[PDB]
């Protein structure tokens, strides 16, 4: 789970 | 009304803006107003204010070009973070495939972030720390390499791209165009981004009619700044990579090697 995977796939 | 989607979806995403720099920029920051830093002087001075002294997991007796690489790349992890958000908001974009959502990002969030560096930017400096210091373009340059080199080529290009006074409107939708590009390496569904970025373009291209009657080959000067940008950025992904390997004390946010990792 990369960090710009987690910003995109914030609510 | 595509284009006032983006420019609404601009204004609520980034916390600065060409409006809000010039007007710290002209001297009408009544509260707070920048701190200018020219020397090494007034940079302790300014970081008496604007930066927390923790005790031991502390920026305080690093190197100054160091303490300014820290700060630099704070503010651009959260316009990367800004930008995101920002891309969500790009009609088609949140209908991606995740993978193209990150390829999308990766390649374009630093080509965005340099072309609206500009707008903070004058012949003489630049802000920082969210509007509240001024660092002269002068005393960036008389600091020790790699790390004078780093700022000089987008004071370059800022100035040739605030040449072409630019409003937020325009710039919000050059900034979408950044991101919806279908020429990014390892994209999948090509054609629909292709079609996503001749949406975006042609509202770009209708928009300058629009706002800029008066030079009607402003669209193909915008084309020729993407992809002096797009150069700005594999140069200046050279130089990121020189400080990573060879700076032990500058140590790169997690989120920024991982966009700079194999792009
Ligand atoms: C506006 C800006 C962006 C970046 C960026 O890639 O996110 C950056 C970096 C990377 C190495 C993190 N370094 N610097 C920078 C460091 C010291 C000095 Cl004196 C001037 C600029 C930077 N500035």
């Amino acid at each position: 789970p990369s960090l710009l995977k987690k910003l995109l796939l914030a609510p | 009304s595509l284009a006032k989607r983006i420019y609404e979806a601009y204004l609520k995403n980034f916390n600065m803006n060409k409006v809000k720099a010039r007007v710290i920029l002209s001297g009408k920051a009544s509260n707070n107003p920048p701190f200018v830093i020219h020397d090494m002087e007034t940079l302790c001075m300014a970081e008496k204010t604007l930066v927390a002294k923790l005790v031991a997991n502390g920026i305080q007796n690093k190197e100054a070009e160091v303490r300014i690489f820290h700060c630099c790349q704070c503010t651009s992890v959260e316009t990367v973070t800004e930008l995101t958000e920002f891309a969500k908001a790009i009609p088609g974009f949140a209908n991606l495939d995740l993978n193209d959502q990150v390829t999308l990002l990766k390649y374009g969030v630093y080509e965005a972030i340099f072309a609206m560096l500009s707008s903070v930017m004058n012949k003489d400096g630049m802000l920082v720390a969210y509007g509240n210091g001024f660092i002269t373009r002068e005393f960036l340059k008389s600091l020790r390499k790699p790390f004078c080199d780093i700022m000089e080529p987008k004071f370059d290009f800022a100035m040739k791209f605030n040449a072409l006074e630019l409003d937020d409107s325009d710039i919000s939708l050059f900034v979408a165009a950044i991101i919806c590009c279908g020429d990014r390496p390892g994209l999948l569904n090509v054609g629909h981004i292709e079609k996503m970025q001749e949406g975006i373009v042609h509202v770009l291209r209708l928009h300058l009619q629009s706002n800029h009657p008066d030079d009607i080959f402003l669209f193909p000067k915008l084309l020729q700044k993407m992809a002096d940008l797009r150069q700005l950025v594999t140069e200046h992904a050279q130089l990121v990579q020189i400080i990573k390997k060879t700076e032990s004390d500058a140590a790169l946010h997690p989120l920024l090697q991982e966009i700079y990792r194999d792009m």
